């Protein structure tokens, strides 16, 4: 495992915001679809994604 | 506050998987390493954003599975030096202030060499006092606003991945002081 480049990009708190937005719904992770509920395993991800995004939201 | 980190890396795709979407589950082996884990002498790494380049699956004579090298960024937490981040105290120490990015990241530390010329610790009621003729209290849980200072990294508490922070400024200490 090789680093490139640490700091290829600043993804803007908007940026992040989408990005991870949009990741909990291709793995079913949303308020919508996790009460209409096998979605993706991945406790850590998912974990994580979570909080990110709790986080830009307040 | 977040960036992307251009790496590389071989991944291991098992043949209970070589019928899967390839790049979808070379992505779930680099989340399976990376996800919500230190990237040494980098930051906190929260997922793969997406892949850039992949090769040809070179198989091993002992098991199955296909081997890959793949060149991929990632969504890093890595503040930046001169930031201004902004947490929760989780803890007040007699040395210093801890904050938090609620789940995100803990290992944020602000000393008493940081705080506001003045402050000292109160360990009964347990907090941080500022004082300016007249005392604030840096209380736990509150939201604190912090420069931050240095960018400690260590191979391997301790943590591999710390950050120091500040409260010397105009503005900065706990929010609800100047909002």
């Amino acid at each position: 495992m090789k680093v490139l480049e640490e700091r290829n990009a600043f993804l803007s708190d908007y940026e992040v915001l989408k990005f991870l937005t949009d990741l909990e719904k291709k793995h079913l992770w949303d308020q919508k679809s996790l009460a209409a509920l096998r979605p993706y395993n991945h406790p850590e991800l998912q974990g994580i994604t979570r909080n990110v995004v709790n986080y830009l939201s307040i | 506050m977040f960036i992307l980190s251009k790496i590389a890396d071989l991944v291991r795709i098992p043949p209970d998987q070589f019928h899967r979407d390839t790049i979808s589950a070379i992505t779930h082996q680099l989340n399976n390493k990376f996800a919500n884990k230190i990237i040494p002498n980098v930051g906190l790494c929260i997922t793969i954003y997406d892949l850039l380049t992949v090769e040809e699956g070179q198989l091993k004579p002992g098991d199955g599975s296909s081997y890959i090298n793949v060149t991929f960024r990632a969504v890093v937490f890595k503040p930046f030096l001169g930031e201004i981040v902004t947490g929760w105290i989780s803890k007040c120490t007699a040395e210093g202030i801890k904050v938090s990015l609620l789940g995100i990241f803990d290992d944020i530390f602000i000393p008493q060499n940081m705080l506001f010329e003045g402050c000292y610790y109160t360990p009964e009621e347990s907090a941080w006092i500022w004082p300016m003729d007249t005392k604030l209290y840096f209380d736990v849980n509150e939201k604190i606003r912090f420069r931050i200072e240095r960018e400690v990294f260590v191979d391997v508490k301790p943590p591999a991945y710390a950050l120091l922070g500040s409260c010397q400024t105009d503005g900065m200490g706990l929010v609800s002081w100047w909002e």
